[PDB]
């Protein structure tokens, strides 16, 4: 039972610290390109629960559902957070402060530059869309969220957070109208995201099986989704 | 491990 | 240059007729439920086609943007059909008002059961939240649209049909604030909708390749999605 | 043919 505003500045406290990490001193391969990511992400990975479980409410949720949502929406979780700190960044992507990508960078590994271009697209229009810090943090909950008694309590969790984009957008003080337009130009975008997703868990999957890459641990677990297949 | 870190 | 309330009368003009297909006189089995079902479609998917046309500014669009916005959404679009047909009826499916299966029904076909449940779970979702036939109008163009002077064109009319769904929301009366959250609401019941036709696509992928089901002309070109892949 | 249609 917390206002909007109040879930907002908690959202805010919840955003993840950075997480660091550099271009490998010789040039980039296929192969170590694909290590960097998979280096970043386990970190991000880790982040990313801590986050979740700051969400008021999360935690009282079932272990079942809580580890479901992760599950699913993790690379769309990831995704969005390379979209905001690429935001303002056009033609490259800042995967982290210092191993930022340039876009042909893509051309390194088989197949990933069409994925790059999505997600460079996405980017462009949440940029054109001018996004604010506060309504991309209520968006990327909105992602984990929308992926008896735990499903009541999704669907209040849920509804909050969608109440405080709704309070966020409100306090820009343009029309009703426009309010509205802005709320439903951003959710379409989402759609982009997760389809920028689907294509970089397949795209990754491969990489994985043509031994491109190694997978391991807390990164392997989530990619397989073993409790969220059953 | 997600399982632990959930837990935790 | 169309008002919202004109465009939605266009798109209540729009509306496909009703396929009327009829249960085969011998039970069903997983291929003549599957039968049926490709049937009922290749019929549909002529009409969408039609219907698409009608919609202000798509036949405007280069025709390669009219094909790809067609060959991504087709199934989503069918699905969001078949969940306004069975809003009503809980626990049916209402492919056709003389084709209604029931849940259980979905046994005969092997992995569909799960694809049925979630339709139902999301059709149960629409009524919960009253979705009025306006309204679906504007949400089932947006699944199309939503799918550089044709991406200019495009932009342009998904949001028209946008606007369109803000006007008919706020025709009924509530709050800024609920017109909001109702907006919300329902875009955001349209990853599920996704999701589920992703599912739908992928499984009926593998009961062609199975060979349990033969898929030919207009369907058969739309699954494929040549153009689309490029 | 979705393209005959199209072009119609
Ligand atoms: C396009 C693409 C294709 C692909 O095969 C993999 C990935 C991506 C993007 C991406 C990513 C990582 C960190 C971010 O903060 C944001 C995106 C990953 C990736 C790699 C290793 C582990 C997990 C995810
Ligand atoms: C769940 C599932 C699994 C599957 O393998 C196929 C389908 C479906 C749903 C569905 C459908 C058809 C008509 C509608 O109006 C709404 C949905 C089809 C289907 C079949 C043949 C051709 C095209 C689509």
């Amino acid at each position: 039972a917390l206002s909007p505003e109040q879930l907002v500045l908690t959202l805010l406290e919840a955003e993840p610290p950075h997480v660091l990490i550099s271009r490998p001193s010789a040039p980039f391969t296929e192969a170590s390109m694909m290590m960097s990511l998979t280096k970043l992400a386990d970190k991000e990975l880790v982040h990313m629960i801590s986050w979740a479980k700051k969400i008021p409410g999360f935690v009282e949720l079932s272990l079942f559902d809580q580890v479901r949502l992760l599950e699913s929406c993790w690379m769309e979780v990831l995704m969005m957070g390379l979209m905001w700190r690429s935001i303002d960044h056009p033609g490259k992507l800042i995967f982290a402060p210092d191993l930022v990508l340039d876009r042909d960078e893509g051309k390194c590994v088989e197949g990933i530059l069409e994925i790059f271009d999505m997600l460079l697209a996405t980017t462009s229009r949440f940029r054109e869309l001018k996004l604010q810090h506060k309504e991309y943090l209520c968006v990327k909950a909105m992602i984990l969220l929308n992926s008896a008694d735990s499903s009541r309590k999704l669907a209040h969790l849920l509804n909050a957070v969608t109440d405080a984009l709704v309070w966020v957008i409100a306090k820009s003080g343009i029309s009703s109208q426009q309010q509205s337009m802005r709320l439903a130009n951003l959710l379409m975008l989402l759609s982009h995201v997760r389809h920028a997703s689907n294509k970089g868990m397949e795209h990754l999957l491969n990489m994985k099986c043509k031994n491109v890459v190694p997978v391991y641990d807390l990164l392997l677990e989530m990619l397989n989704a073993h409790v969220l297949r059953g | 491990s997600l399982i632990d870190l959930l837990a935790d």
